[PDB]
RNA sequence: GGUCAUAACCAUGUCUGGACGUGGCAAGGGUGGUAA
């Protein structure tokens, strides 16, 4: 009970942010993530890939 | 080696001697293959197909191997009684 | 052997090797060299059996046979006596004698205009061919000789039993080792007698 | 043009019949473990993706009546990141000289690494197969299999190693010195080496044995060739 | 199966001395002139 419980509920946060794919979700592919995915995530990073800068310098202001 | 992918890993599958049922490096250069000449056994003439062996380095250098190519040999041919 | 009786003794070469004294050996042992000895004499001596060298014979020779080019199954003596057995050897089948003092280094150079890289060695006695033997292990070659009765086995990865002491019991068992040889791989065979002499592969010998 | 190349005549039997085309991979010399003694033969194969990393420079030194007399050691590593990996040291008078020596070395080396999984398996190796070791003169390192993305944990004398190797992630344990840094390399490159020679349960199935590439291309190797 | 001898004494040291650091291979050019 402790490894289904906990790892339902472990990769459905990492799918529900996009870091991970459905089409992955297995336990194993949690150590196939690496730095660059969470740095994707965070807002100044989203504002000038789907929104009005002109450089990540801009955005961050 | 066979991954869950059937993915058939491993450069290649390195041979395994019949001296011992152990297996050579690539860098032993004691380790010989050593291929005897088969014949018809009705005249005593050359016929194609060899039996080969392989010994390895590490009994050969102790100095078994004497015994372990009679041995091989003995079950077979051209020795079957000694 | 398995053949009906053209790949086991003969009536003749049993006498050969009687007169040659080749079955008498040497006054000592080994811990490997002691599956071809039956007994020992009344005598210090220590009695060689002739089946188990027939069977020796053998596969040693058509392991010599299995090279699709003989002209690289190179024999080495440097005691005087395989001296002119050699010589008539490698006349006889193909293959490259190297008489007298080997010259260390032959196969594990490159650089050296005696350079060479065979095969197969067939060395006549281990503790006089010494420097060979130890250089066939970075080369990867195998390995074939006579032993007396206790010289020492490593190295070898088949022996063809012998007194090898001198007289004619050497150039007698390179004559045959030869002569069968040839009737394997050549058309010589014929199961009736080969014309060469074992006399001219015997020792030169200080002359009258 | 003007100018031609005329680059490798071979006067080994191995370097004759790659140089005339018959042997195609790495994989059958090291089957018939055969020696080699060219060293443009592994660079024929590879040496396009054959890079260098000196790791050391160490002056060493004799004395005589006239004082000082002083030679240059180094020692330089090699290995495309496929799994072949190799390793030289040389001395020589100047500095150079040695460096150059010692690539030329290091190529003759060369060997093959076998690489493995952690225990389960989804393709594409990426560890060590087993928990091995190698000593050098009482330098030792363990080499410890390890999980995903986990890197290599050594000190930076071995993590050159183990990456050019393509070892992904390791776990590795020293004992006693290694500010000698030749026998901890040393050590470190014997480790690697014995990963083909570890018996695995699966190499228990038999070989099937085959003849020589000296045997077989025999009849090129006799017509004027060495 | 091979033949040969006698050892005294003898301590100490003013002294601020040694050039070593990274694999470049690698000029690349011709107006005058017998004829013209």
């Amino acid at each position: 009970p402790r490894r289904l419980f906990e790892g339902n509920a472990l990769l459905r946060r990492l799918v529900r942010i996009g870091v991970l794919d459905e089409g992955k979700m297995k336990l194993d592919y949690i150590l196939g993530l690496k730095i660059e995915d969470f740095l994707e995530r965070r807002l100044q990073t989203q504002v000038f890939k789907l929104g009005l800068a002109k450089s990540i310098h801009h955005a961050r202001v | 080696m066979q991954s869950n992918a059937g993915e058939f890993v491993d450069l290649y599958v390195p041979r395994k001697c019949s001296a011992s049922n152990r297996i050579i490096g690539a860098k032993d250069h004691a380790s010989i293959p050593m291929n005897v000449a088969e014949v018809d056994k009705v005249t005593g003439r050359f016929n194609g197909q060899s039996k080969t062996y392989a010994i390895c380095g590490a009994i050969r250098r102790m100095g078994e191997s004497d015994d372990s190519i009679l041995r091989l040999a003995k079950s077979h041919g051209i020795v079957s009684q000694n | 052997s398995g053949a009906l009786d053209v790949l086991q003794m003969k009536e003749e070469d049993v006498l050969k090797f009687l007169a040659a004294g080749t079955h008498l050996g040497g006054t000592n042992l080994d811990f490997q060299m002691e599956q071809y000895i039956y007994k020992r004499k009344s005598d210090g001596i220590y009695i060689i059996n002739l089946k188990r060298t027939w069977e020796k014979l053998l596969l040693a020779a058509r392991a010599i046979v299995a090279i699709e080019n003989p002209a690289d199954v190179s024999v080495i003596s440097s005691r005087n006596t395989g001296q002119r057995a050699v010589l008539k050897f490698a006349a006889a089948t193909g293959a490259t004698p190297i008489a007298g003092r080997f010259t260390p280094g032959t196969f594990t150079n490159q650089i050296q205009a005696a350079f060479r890289e065979p095969r197969l060695l067939v060395v006549t006695d281990p503790r006089a061919d010494h420097q060979p033997l130890t250089e066939a292990s970075y080369v990867n070659l195998p390995t074939i000789a006579l032993c007396n009765t206790d010289s020492p086995l490593r190295y070898v990865d088949i022996a063809i039993p012998c007194n090898n002491k001198g007289a004619h019991s050497v150039g007698l068992m390179w004559w045959m080792l030869a002569r069968e040889v040839l009737r394997m791989r050549g058309t010589i065979s014929r199961e009736h007698p080969w014309e060469v002499m074992p006399d001219l592969y015997f020792y030169r010998d200080p002359e009258e | 043009g003007k100018a031609g190349d005329k680059e490798w005549l071979p006067v080994t039997k191995l370097g004759r019949l790659v140089k005339d085309m018959k042997i195609k991979s790495l994989e059958e010399i090291y089957l018939f473990s055969l020696p080699i003694k060219e060293s443009e033969i592994i660079d024929f194969f590879l040496g396009a993706a054959l890079k260098d990393k000196v790791l050391k420079i160490m002056p060493v030194q004799k004395q005589t009546q006239a004082g000082q007399r002083t030679r240059f050691k180094a020692f330089v590593a090699i290995g495309d990141y496929n799994g072949h990996v190799g390793l030289g040291m040389k001395c020589s008078k100047e500095v150079a000289t040695a460096i150059r020596g010692a690539i030329i070395l290091a190529k003759l080396s060369i060997v093959p690494v076998r690489r493995g999984y952690w225990g389960n398996k989804i393709g594409k190796p990426h560890t060590v197969r087993c928990k091995v070791t190698g000593r050098c003169g009482s330098v030792l390192v363990r080499l410890i299999p390890a999980p995903r993305g986990t890197g290599i944990i050594s000190a930076p004398v071995p993590k050159k190693l183990l990456l050019m190797a393509g070892i992904d992630d390791c776990y590795t344990s020293a004992g006693g010195c290694t500010a000698t840094l030749g026998n901890f390399a040393k050590a470190t490159f014997d480790a690697i080496s014995k990963t083909y020679s570890y018996l695995t349960p699966d190499l228990w199935k038999e070989t099937v044995f085959t003849k020589s590439p000296y045997q077989e291309f025999t009849d090129h190797l006799v017509k004027t060739h060495t």
